């Protein structure tokens, strides 16, 4: 299966800071249709993962422009500008180019003072 | 609105059995490929099972770790999908989500709330 890894596991920042998450795949995520099916989810405590960014860079319904996704091939990045309390949670990247679909281990975005 | 809701989770004894259900609405269920994904405390988020639509023989697919113990099934008239778990192991502890392939996104874009399965 395609292995997805995220750096870091825990990402302490200050409110108002930029945070950036790295997501790497063990295999190219470029599908035969030429598109790249790398997605990001955000999960809050006790809730389900919610789709945040899809196909590298597309914002899902209601997702602010402070979130930007980039990257290609096997190497991807989620950038969260001007971190707010509503952004805190665990971010997962995930690939659906290859079957079975697989998930990164997650990155906890948290505030440290 | 796409809606999914899991039920049936709970505390169960190793070797025991448990059936999860998923009630859905808001998309064309007849076309949908439906799935169970779990968030296990050992592996994290991992796909468990898939069942294809009627036009693909309702064919079933499983993760190697549950193959032979779990059965995924669907009721198209009810628009529900199920996961019968047998011979449950400590490994199987986790939050179980139903999701699948429907609406405008051919991946797991919409999940239920999840149901907690605890193997004691």
């Amino acid at each position: 299966d395609v292995v997805m890894t995220q750096t870091p596991l825990s990402l302490p920042v200050s409110l108002g800071n930029q945070a950036s998450i790295s997501c790497r795949s063990s295999q190219s995520l470029v599908h035969s249709n030429g598109n790249t099916y790398l997605h990001w989810y955000l999960q809050k405590p006790g809730q389900s993962p919610k789709l945040l960014i899809y196909k590298v860079s597309n914002r899902f319904s209601g997702v602010p422009d402070r979130f930007s996704g980039s990257g290609s091939g096997t190497d991807f990045t989620l950038k969260i500008s001007r971190v707010e309390a509503e952004d805190l949670g665990v971010y997962f990247c995930s690939q659906s180019t290859h079957v079975p679909f697989t998930f990164g281990s997650g990155t906890k975005l948290e505030i440290k003072r | 609105e796409v809606k999914l809701e899991e039920s049936g989770g709970g505390l169960v004894q190793p070797g025991g059995s448990m059936k999860l259900s998923c009630a859905t609405s808001g998309f064309t269920f007849s076309d949908a490929w439906m799935d169970w994904v779990r968030q296990s405390p050992e592996k994290g988020l991992e796909w468990v099972a898939e069942i294809r639509n009627k036009a693909n023989n309702h064919a079933t697919y499983y993760a190697e770790s549950v193959k032979g113990r779990f059965t995924i099934s669907r009721d198209d008239s009810k628009r529900r999908v199920y996961l019968q778990m047998n011979t449950l192991r400590a490994e199987d502890t986790g939050i179980y989500y139903c999701t699948g392939i429907y609406y405008h996104y051919p991946w797991f874009a919409y999940w239920g709330q999840g149901t907690l399965v605890t193997v004691s």
